[PDB]
């Protein structure tokens, strides 16, 4: 049971940033792959979830029309695009996994991602 | 979505006692849903509390929460040396503010 | 003064799991040589069912734990693997095809679509091989290379072997009933408003459920049950944005469907005994599928969805319908089959309204051959061309939908379509059953004693 | 047959108690051949499992079957009334729930092999 | 409230057949057992026959077991008794009662709770 | 076992009904496993739909049981000589094959319950 | 359930006839799923096959049933105490294993339909 990030990057505002999050251990479509944003000096900030087994992304309504999530499901690992990058979007992404609770409240991180900080500077 | 106001900002307790966090949610109807989370600097945030008050694998008892409808705690027993981190608490999607609990 | 009596046959019951056994009619078996769907591990069906009401009595639902769903995703699963077992597997057409545009007769949506590709094939004898032609949906087909050779392969055949639908084989949806074993028993709320959870407390018990049809479909429920009295909202839990909302109409839209083009079958033979059906040539002009709803009643019964909504959601929110984020193509369009042929309709047309506090729709669709059903990686199947021009009437009875989450703003609330797992489409019909188990043992106190 | 089958469950209990013999009636009936199989099987398994604890109390073809056994207030404190004019055998059976292995090992072994030993006996004189 | 009317008193010959009746209204009358007491003009009284609440459990005193007959009717609400063969010990004032049995599903009633108006048989 | 099985078919009724226990005991016992297994449990469930029967009559354990049902003429109006000796149970099934139900239905509710009821309110004696 | 089963199988037949109810509670319960189902077919036939050996003896419901068949000395000529108190079930079963089925066939015909046809001609008075 374990989610490997990619590595820190280092982007300019109006690029296009995919961290990636392949996963080991566990059945990756039984459980739903949460992205999780954690600013510097700031609270977490969830942005979506997508489904694996049908690919069904939800969106938070400031990451809509900027931010893709994929998923490939031979290589058990699931990506996460934020395109039109801005200032504030340096933060670290985490890649979380909802465990298997009894009353189907699939909203409880057991399982985070070590992060990968997304540095946007110019 | 849900508001939680998570108080105090600032907690500054010394080890051994007993420090109670506390989590309000404003925007809901009221139920057992929620999840306390403990992120170390440095570190990304780890599971404690999975309910009102049921307890995550792995978790020691010092670690204990309770609450119903809008009003929610965490409860630590014994202010050990590995247990000053920011703690979060989660209704949903929303997240908490964060708690610090320093030492002093 | 009192006594231990023992009686046997006490109406008392306990939440029970079982293996329900279906109920067909055998008229329909008489007039389908064979269905995906079989009439045989199941059984026919009795005339005059019994439905005996529980007056007084009041049962605990949980739409959201029921056995019967699961069974019935298993069983329709695995009818469909045996009914694939013993067709063709088309192995043998995992190789390089030369594809190129066909523009016999093309409008501007249908630009590119299908292919006309050229192919060396085995025939019946192993020594000899032939060079055949067949054209193939821009779906179904991938790049072999990013340089333009031209080159082309099914999208199947790196990860997994592609099988054949039998032709004579049929995919109409024929109700099925699930009846209980000796000793067990089905309840069925009768409260025209229960939302599947929480006590009802009208209930009967029926020897069997009601004729349900195994539709498979996304982002609309198809030839279902409809709502006696108002729309019905329905989510393990409304706040949670993970869960899939199911919507019940009270009255149903009619859908109307096509794909206009003539199409024709071509038989190869790619062994001994085994052929490989194909697209042939589309007599006369080619254009694109496509469904037609009636625009206001759409648009009545999205007010009814929207009010039902903001009985859940506030009374002076917003009730936004956006299109679908993202996904594979089932999800994203409205996946069904009717015919023999697999339709995927963009609903952006539909779910395109805000709605503030206070003529038909056409929608492009598209086909396909190759079939990844039931959010399964490695077991497609070949859909083989139907012949001719197909029409097709359906009822939209329901909705399935996901609120979207993080809304920084609390006045409105967005529903976009979603799907792909069946268990909540055979969910919104299976709602007001549970099976439970008989207790016919009792023991109460009387005066009687034992001589 | 089925015609009345737990029709009598929101009724009380005496009102239930007449009839048994609508429920009594109803106990008994590829890879999915072996699922069905197994489900009968299972029902046939069931209804021998009861009919034994019904033999073994001395109640065999019994669907009313009184005995030797006094009714414990601990059991249930309830007057005859409350429990048979005023209550179904539902909630009986919730509120019994938690009791009914003492009855039944008050039926199984103590009651039935001594009235048993002493018809033996008495059939001896 | 409960009302019980006898009905069918008259002067009969040794040896002639009668058959009394008793009316209720007030109750449930498919719910409680019946009776029939007597009592002769000089003496106590004397329990009869008992009939339990469905009508197919029938007890009678050991004098009167192959002559009289109890029956009721939980339709007509009327309790009727049959007396074959009177004698001249059976001379006295009948009365129809409620009580002397009940189910196993209802508390033990070894009483009469409500007694009849009387209905005097001379023979 | 089987010696004597269906020997007292053409017999007459009375001479037919002593030899009973011959016909009772032999009313119990890959893809053709299960074929087997189906027919093995359909006999199983038969035998106990047919004991199930006998026991809702008060007729367990009985091979011959009398009940209080009265004959009606109106089922058949024959006399006990034609019956017992000068016919055979088939030809006799075949008479009253459309008035078994009524019977069956008169010995399954009416009786057996109303006699039970009655040995519980006797015992309340 | 399983506790206590067989262990009065080196106890005095006296001693184990007081057990009988523990071992009488322990006879009823993919191709390894067909074979499973066949095992407890069995078992249900063979726990349906000794009850109706029961019933056609008058020994339904029945754990000791007393008969009216008289003991032959050929088939043991032994004194009660030496049976019931200084021999096991294992060793009389060895014993008498010759002589089953005479008993068997005693029981099976002579007595029961002889008893019955006289309990049916005694209901006639
Ligand atoms: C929702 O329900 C509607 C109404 O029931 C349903 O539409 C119907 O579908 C059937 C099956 O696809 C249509 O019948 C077909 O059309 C004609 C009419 O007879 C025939 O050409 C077809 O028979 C051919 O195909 C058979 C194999 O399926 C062969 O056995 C046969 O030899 C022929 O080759 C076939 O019967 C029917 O016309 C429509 N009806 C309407 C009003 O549209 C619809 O499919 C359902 N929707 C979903 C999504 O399930
Ligand atoms: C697809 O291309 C094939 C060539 O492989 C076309 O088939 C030929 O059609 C011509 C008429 O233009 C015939 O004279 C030839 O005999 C056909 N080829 C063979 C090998 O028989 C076919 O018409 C094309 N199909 C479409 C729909 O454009
Ligand atoms: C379905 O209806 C029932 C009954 O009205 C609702 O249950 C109430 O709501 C919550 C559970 O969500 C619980 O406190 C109680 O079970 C009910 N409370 C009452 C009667 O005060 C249930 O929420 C409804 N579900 C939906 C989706 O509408
Ligand atoms: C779906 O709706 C379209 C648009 O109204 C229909 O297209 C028309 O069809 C009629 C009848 O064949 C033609 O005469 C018109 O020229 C078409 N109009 C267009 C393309 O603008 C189509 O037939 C409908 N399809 C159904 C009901 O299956
Ligand atoms: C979805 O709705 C939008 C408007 O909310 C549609 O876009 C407009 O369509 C009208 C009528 O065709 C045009 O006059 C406008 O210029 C379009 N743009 C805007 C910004 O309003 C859009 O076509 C709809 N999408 C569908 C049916 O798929
Ligand atoms: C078919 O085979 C021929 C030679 O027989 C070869 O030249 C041609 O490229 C092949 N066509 C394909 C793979 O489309
Ligand atoms: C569609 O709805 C109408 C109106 O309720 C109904 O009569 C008809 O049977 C439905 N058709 C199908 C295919 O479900
Ligand atoms: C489709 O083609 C067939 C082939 O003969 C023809 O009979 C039929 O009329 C055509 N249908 C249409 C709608 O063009
Ligand atoms: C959803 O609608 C947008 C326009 O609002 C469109 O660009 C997009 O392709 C649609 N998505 C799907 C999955 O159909
Ligand atoms: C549907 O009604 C709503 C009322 O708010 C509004 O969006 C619009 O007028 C109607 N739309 C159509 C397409 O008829
Ligand atoms: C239901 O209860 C009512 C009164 O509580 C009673 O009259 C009626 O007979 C009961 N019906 C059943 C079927 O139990
Ligand atoms: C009733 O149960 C109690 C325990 O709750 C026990 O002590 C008592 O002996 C029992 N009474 C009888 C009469 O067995
Ligand atoms: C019976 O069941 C529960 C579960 O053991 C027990 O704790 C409780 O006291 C009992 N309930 C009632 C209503 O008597
Ligand atoms: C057959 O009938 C004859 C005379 O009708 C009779 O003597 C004989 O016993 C009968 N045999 C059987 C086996 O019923
Ligand atoms: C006999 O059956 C007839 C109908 O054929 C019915 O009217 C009559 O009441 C029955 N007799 C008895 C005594 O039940
Ligand atoms: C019994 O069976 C038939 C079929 O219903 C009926 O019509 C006939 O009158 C009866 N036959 C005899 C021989 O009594
Ligand atoms: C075994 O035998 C001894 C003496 O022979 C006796 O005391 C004891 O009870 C026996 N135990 C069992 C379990 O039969
Ligand atoms: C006992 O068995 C013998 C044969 O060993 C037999 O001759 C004798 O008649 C039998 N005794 C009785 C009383 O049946
Ligand atoms: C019983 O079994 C054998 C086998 O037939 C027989 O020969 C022997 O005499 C008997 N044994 C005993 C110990 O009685």
């Amino acid at each position: 049971v374990q989610l490997v990030q990619s590595g820190a990057e280092v982007k300019q505002p109006g690029a296009s940033v995919k961290v990636s999050c392949k996963a080991s251990g566990y059945t990756f479509s039984d459980h739903f792959m949460h992205w999780v944003r954690q600013a510097p000096g700031q609270g977490l900030e969830w942005m979506g979830w997508i489904n694996p087994k049908s690919g069904g992304p939800n969106y938070a309504q400031k990451f809509q029309g900027r931010v893709t999530m994929t998923r490939d499901r031979s290589i058990s690992t699931a990506y996460m695009e934020l395109r039109g990058l801005r200032s504030d979007d340096t933060a670290i992404y985490y890649c979380a996994r909802p465990m298997h609770d009894y009353d189907d409240h699939d909203w409880y991180f057991d399982l985070w991602g070590r992060g990968t900080l997304v540095t946007v500077s110019s | 979505v849900s508001v939680l106001t998570q108080s105090p900002g600032t907690l500054s307790l010394s080890p051994g006692e007993r420090a109670t966090l506390s989590c309000r949610a404003s925007q809901t109807v009221g139920s057992s849903y929620l999840a306390w989370y403990q992120q170390k600097p440095g570190q990304a945030p780890r599971l404690l509390i999975y309910g009102a008050s049921s307890r995550a694998t792995g978790i020691p008892d010092r670690f204990s929460g309770s609450g119903s409808g809008t009003d929610f705690t965490l409860t630590i027993s014994r202010l050990e040396p590995e247990d000053f981190a920011v703690y979060y608490c989660q209704q949903y999607e929303a997240f908490g503010q964060g708690t610090k609990v320093e030492i002093k | 003064n009192l006594w231990v009596t023992v009686y046997y046959g006490v109406p008392v019951w306990k939440d029970a799991e079982t293996t329900l056994f279906c109920a067909s009619d055998a008229k329909a078996y008489e007039t389908k040589k064979h269905n995906v769907w079989a009439t045989h591990a199941c059984v026919p069906t009795d005339p005059n069912p019994q439905e005996i009401h529980l007056e007084n009595v009041t049962e605990e639902f949980n739409m959201w734990k029921n056995n019967m769903v699961e069974q019935m995703h298993t069983d329709i699963i695995s009818l469909w693997d045996q009914s694939l077992k013993p067709c063709v597997k088309l192995t043998p057409l995992c190789v390089t095809l030369q594809c190129t545009n066909v523009t016999n007769n093309i409008t501007d949506d249908m630009r590119g679509e299908l292919k006309n590709c050229s192919f060396n094939m085995t025939t019946e004898l192993r020594d000899k091989r032939q060079k055949v032609h067949a054209l193939f949906y821009k779906l179904d087909i991938v790049p072999i290379n990013e340089n333009q050779n031209t080159s082309y392969r099914l999208i199947n055949c790196n990860t997994a072997a592609i099988t054949q639908a039998c032709p004579k084989v049929s995919f109409e949806p024929i109700p099925i009933h699930y009846c209980a074993p000796a000793g067990f028993a089905i309840l069925k709320c009768k409260d025209k408003k229960f939302n599947g959870t929480g006590p009802c407390p009208s209930v009967s018990t029926v020897q069997c459920t009601h004729g349900i049809k195994p539709v498979v479909s996304t982002q609309l429920l198809l030839n279902g049950s409809l709502a006696e009295e108002e729309v019905m909202i329905r989510s393990k839990d409304i706040r949670n944005n993970a869960k899939n909302i199911l919507v019940q109409f009270n009255t149903p839209v009619q859908i109307n469907c096509t794909r206009p083009n003539n199409n024709t079958r071509k038989s190869i033979r790619i062994g001994p005994g085994q052929w490989f059906y194909a697209t042939g040539d589309i007599i006369g002009d080619i254009r694109q599928a496509h469904c037609n709803v009636s625009k206001a009643t759409w648009n009545e019964t999205l007010g009814k969805v929207v009010k039902q909504l903001r009985k859940h959601f506030g009374n002076n929110t917003i009730i936004r319908f956006a299109n679908s984020s993202g996904g594979d193509l089932e999800v994203t369009t409205h996946s069904f089959n009717c015919g023999g042929e697999f339709f995927y309709c963009d609903t952006s047309g539909l779910f395109n309204s805000t709605w503030i506090s206070n003529d038909s729709i056409t929608l492009p669709c598209r086909i396909k051959q190759i079939i990844n059903m039931w959010q399964r990686i490695g077991q497609a199947m070949y859909a083989p061309p139907i012949q001719g021009v197909i029409r097709c009437v359906s009822n939209i009875t329901g909705l399935i939908l996901t609120r979207d989450g993080g809304s920084t703003d609390s006045t409105t609330e967005t529903f976009r379509p979603s799907g792909g797992d069946m268990r909540d489409n055979w969910r919104s019909e299976l709602y007001k059953y549970k099976v439970v188990k008989i207790e016919p043992l009792g023991v109460a106190p009387t005066r009687c004693k034992r001589r | 047959v089925f015609l009345g089958f737990l029709g009598a469950a929101g009724s009380t209990m005496g009102a239930a108690s007449m009839t048994l013999t609508v429920q009594a009636r109803n106990l008994l009936s590829t890879v999915w051949g072996i699922k069905q199989l197994q489900a009968r099987v299972l029902a046939v398994e069931r209804y021998l499992r009861d009919q034994q604890l019904l033999g073994i109390w001395g109640c065999s073809g019994k669907l009313i079957c009184c005995t030797n056994v006094p009714w414990n207030s601990s059991w249930s404190n309830r007057n005859l009334s409350e429990i048979w004019d005023n209550m179904t055998w539902l909630q009986w059976d919730k509120e019994i729930s938690n009791y009914t292995q003492i009855i039944y090992g008050l039926l199984e072994e103590s009651q039935n092999q001594q009235e048993k030993n002493e018809q033996d006996l008495l059939a001896l004189d | 409230e409960v009302q019980l009317v006898e009905t069918g008193g008259g002067l009969v010959q040794p040896g002639g057949s009668l058959k009394l009746s008793c009316r209720a209204s007030g109750y449930t009358f498919s719910s409680f057992a019946m009776s029939w007491v007597r009592q002769a003009p000089g003496k106590g009284l004397e329990w009869v026959s008992l009939i339990n609440d469905r009508g197919g459990l029938t007890f009678y005193v050991d004098s009167v077991k192959g002559r009289f007959t109890i029956s009721r009717d939980n339709s007509k609400n009327t309790l009727s008794l049959q007396m074959h063969s009177l004698r001249d010990g059976d001379t006295a004032v009948y009365y129809c009662a409620t009580g002397g049995m009940s189910s196993a599903l209802q508390s033990s009633k070894y009483y009469f709770d409500f007694w009849g108006q009387g209905a005097l048989v001379t023979v």
